[PDB]
């Protein structure tokens, strides 16, 4: 169906026919938003190299992506599985925490810092998979790092500190 | 008796003009006093925006 943003949207269709058996099955990722969201940078870590060869694979076939590139979008769905999975039998009360407060704060990340921090201290000493961003201002701290938020609602408290690995 | 002034006579009163200058409306202090708000309010939002500006790259 089409990406045009609907404006008058009365019912909803959906189909039961499934996939053909001739295509291989997968089970779809089970997480919802606020989870995928704290758990998104930890995916990037893992995931990045299927993650672009999956979006690669439908750049060499224009109009012919979907198909075509299934078993590329398959890999994509097992890997940001592990990651999930990994996550929560290793850092299940800490992950809990960060979603819930993300999930409760407009899924604004910096809302969350101390939830964030404790979460990637847990993950990294497990999982060794590490939060990064490109291309941050060399000449300042990076955003998630910095001990106060500007645009916070509530003042990052001063016994909750940045987890910076290595230290 | 009479309704008379007192003997040494009502001491003067003011009549001339009284409107002193008063150092909260001369304009070099106003135009200092606005020029430092100014001035601290666009260090404020230089560091603000570069910091949302931050904030929208971890979020994309
Ligand atoms: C608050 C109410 C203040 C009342 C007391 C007062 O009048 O302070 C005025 C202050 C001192 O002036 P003063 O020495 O008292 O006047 C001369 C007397 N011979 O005179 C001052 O210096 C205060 C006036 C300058 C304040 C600058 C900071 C605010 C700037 C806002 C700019 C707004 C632009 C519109
Ligand atoms: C309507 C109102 C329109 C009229 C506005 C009148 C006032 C305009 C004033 C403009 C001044 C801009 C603010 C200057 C500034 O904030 O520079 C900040 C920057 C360093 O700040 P930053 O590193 O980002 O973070 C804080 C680090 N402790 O410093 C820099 O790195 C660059 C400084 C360049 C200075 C150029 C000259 C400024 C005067």
């Amino acid at each position: 169906m089409a990406t045009r943003k609907p404006a008058f949207n009365q019912h909803v269709l959906l189909d039961t026919t499934p996939l053909p058996d001739s295509i291989p099955k997968v089970k779809e990722i089970g997480a919802s938003s606020a989870p995928l969201l704290s758990a998104s940078f930890f995916i990037g870590a893992r995931c990045k190299d299927y993650n672009d060869d999956y979006m690669q694979c439908k750049n060499e076939n224009p109009g012919r992506g979907e198909f075509e590139c299934l078993k590329e979008g398959r890999r994509v769905t097992r890997c940001a599985r592990s990651v999930l999975k990994d996550i929560n039998t290793h850092c299940l009360e800490q992950f809990r925490a960060h979603w819930q407060c993300l999930d409760n704060n407009n899924q604004q990340l910096w809302q969350c810092r101390p939830a964030e921090w404790k979460l990637n201290k847990c993950v990294y000493e497990n999982l060794k998979l590490e939060k990064v961003i490109p291309d941050q201002p060399k000449n300042s701290t990076p955003v998630h790092l910095r001990q106060r938020q500007i645009f916070a609602h509530h003042a990052i408290p001063p016994w909750e500190r940045p987890f910076i690995p290595g230290q | 008796p009479q309704d008379m002034p007192p003997p040494g006579g009502y001491e003067a009163v003011q009549y001339k003009r009284n409107l002193p200058s008063r150092g909260l409306f001369r304009p070099r202090p106003l135009l200092a006093g606005a020029a430092v708000l100014m001035l601290y309010g666009w260090y404020k939002l230089v560091k603000g925006i570069r910091e949302q500006n931050e904030l929208a790259r971890e979020k994309m």
